[PDB]
């Protein structure tokens, strides 16, 4: 009952339910609602809080879809690259969930009042902004192999200014594309083509120009210069 | 009303929320030297909108080019800085009165106030003519001012000598959008 | 009900012993906040269950072979791990809350999520047909399951290899239970 409750108390209770709104565990008062993920305050609370908690609350939703898509694109029907795409921004996550242990910490202490929450958070509201672009520019238009590291290499050089968000779609781009360039490593030094899933940009089939054939969908749009000597 | 009322409302006036509501920030009883020192102080607070509005309504088109991007990625570490004051002016309240707030917020009522007039002044420009925008306020003189736009130019100026050292040393320039002062033909 | 009463609960759920009871562990007041984080905490005692009944049922029969005794040994030194991680965790609460169980059991969410289907995956293959079945999830690219499972097959591999420098070398073959590829006929 936060109607009837003092005003400079009941922001410390809304800062620790708003903690747990981080890490994406139901809390007290900020709920979360059935699905881009919507949620409600209440009804009776102070006009100059939830216009201040509206704000933070956009790293919730930019977190509840992006360990939505940790813990879907792992699967095996995607390939080899939407899965480092998966696991190096798994990484990332952890290192949230660091940042909202540090504050569940330095909260009992009473050091830690709504004001102070909405500076601390800054970085993790830039950083969980761009994984939940990809994350969503990657299932508009369904990627997989090249396609999926084309996207990677333009993402990175439309911020090509920001330094604080190519710094990151550097790190995604030089993990996502470890798989892919092992077996180009196999397809350069020898012949062999493993591939099991059908990806790579060159495919064999089974007098000699229909055997190996370029694929034009699956070229990652930076060796689009050297898509012939390749194959 | 008390005077520590006041100083509990005009520490989120500071940020756009709003006794203080919303061009003046109308105040609405207490005394006439209560309510002409809020309306001042409160108004700091509207700047920060105007502000706000720019780096908010151009970080939602992607047609905005890339040095329109340096430039709205430019205008947020200097407001990181200010949220760091916005903090540590909280702790005290639990002290500082309305007197004393007027010499700890004297600083950023001008760079609130260089910043908050050089996003009307580039309001179409994009690309390059941005950047040369941004560089008609170092002719000002002013020590203080000069050494803050002087260093957005240099982080705006990034991108554009990125396509020069680009379309010099390997003649490969690459622009969807429109910015380098060399048009090519198909 | 305490904070505290439920990290004494939940490590013992970590391992099968069930106020959280026994096909999610419902546990049955307290706030909202606490039921839904002790649910997605419990989800590794149900990861633990499965695994420990294949090691178990199978480690009770003796016609499931040796490349079969193999893959259930390989799951025994990738579980006394798990028995440490709950031993040094234990020591602690003797302080630590739910906040701070999800960053240190964050890893061995996916260690034990990839053995409770790396055993499902295989469930009827018996012989090298089993060592052919733990294979064909190496092919998954994720640098921290592919370097897993690329060791419990070096320990399914060895008994295949077994036989194989047997029948090469001194061409005797012999396993009461069908496993080698080779069949001979009396």
């Amino acid at each position: 009952l936060p109607g009837t409750l003092p005003l400079a108390s009941q922001e410390s209770a809304v800062v620790e339910d708003l903690l747990y709104v981080l890490v994406g565990v139901d809390g007290r008062y900020v709920s979360a609602q059935p699905l881009s993920r919507t949620f409600l305050v209440d009804p009776n609370l102070d006009l100059s809080i939830r216009e201040l908690v509206h704000r933070i609350l956009p790293v919730a939703a930019s977190y509840s879809a992006v360990t939505r898509f940790i813990e879907e694109k792992s699967s095996f029907e995607y390939g080899q690259v939407n899965h480092a795409l998966a696991a190096a921004m798994r990484t990332l996550v952890k290192e949230h969930l660091i940042l909202v242990s540090q504050l569940e910490q330095l909260h009992r202490q009473g050091l830690l009042s709504l004001q102070k929450l909405w500076f601390y958070i800054q970085p993790a509201m830039r950083t969980m902004d761009i994984l939940a672009s990809l994350a969503t520019s990657v299932d508009k238009g369904e990627c997989l192999g090249g396609s999926t590291l084309s996207l990677l290499h333009d993402r990175s050089f439309s911020y090509t200014g920001d330094s604080q968000a190519q710094e990151l779609c550097l790190y995604l781009t030089k993990a996502a594309s470890a798989p892919y360039f092992e077996v180009l490593e196999k397809w350069i030094y020898r012949g062999i083509i493993h591939d099991p899933y059908s990806e790579f940009m060159v495919e064999e089939h089974e007098y000699w120009d229909q055997r190996y054939t370029i694929v034009q969908q699956q070229i990652p749009s930076f060796l689009q210069k050297m898509a012939d000597k390749i194959l | 009303i008390t005077e520590a009322a006041l100083v509990r409302d005009i520490l989120y006036v500071f940020q756009g929320i709003d006794n203080i509501k919303m061009n003046c920030y109308k105040v609405e009883n207490l005394s006439r030297s209560l309510r002409d020192t809020a309306v001042r102080l409160s108004e700091l607070g509207w700047l920060h909108n105007k502000i706000r509005r720019y780096t908010d309504q151009r970080s939602l088109d992607r047609s905005f080019g890339l040095v329109g991007q340096s430039f709205c990625a430019a205008l947020h570490q200097e407001l990181r800085e200010y949220y760091r004051l916005l903090s540590v002016l909280h702790s005290q309240l639990q002290s500082l009165t309305l007197r004393r707030l007027l010499v700890w917020t004297y600083d950023p009522k001008i760079r609130l106030k260089t910043l908050a007039a050089l996003v009307d002044h580039c309001q179409g420009r994009k690309g390059g003519e941005l950047a040369s925008a941004v560089h008609a306020y170092t002719k000002t003189g002013d020590p203080y001012m000069r050494s803050l736009v002087q260093h957005i130019l240099s982080l705006v100026s990034h991108p554009v000598l990125s396509f020069l050292y680009r379309w010099i040393y390997d003649g490969e320039l690459e622009d969807t959008y429109h910015e380098f002062f060399v048009a090519s033909d198909p």
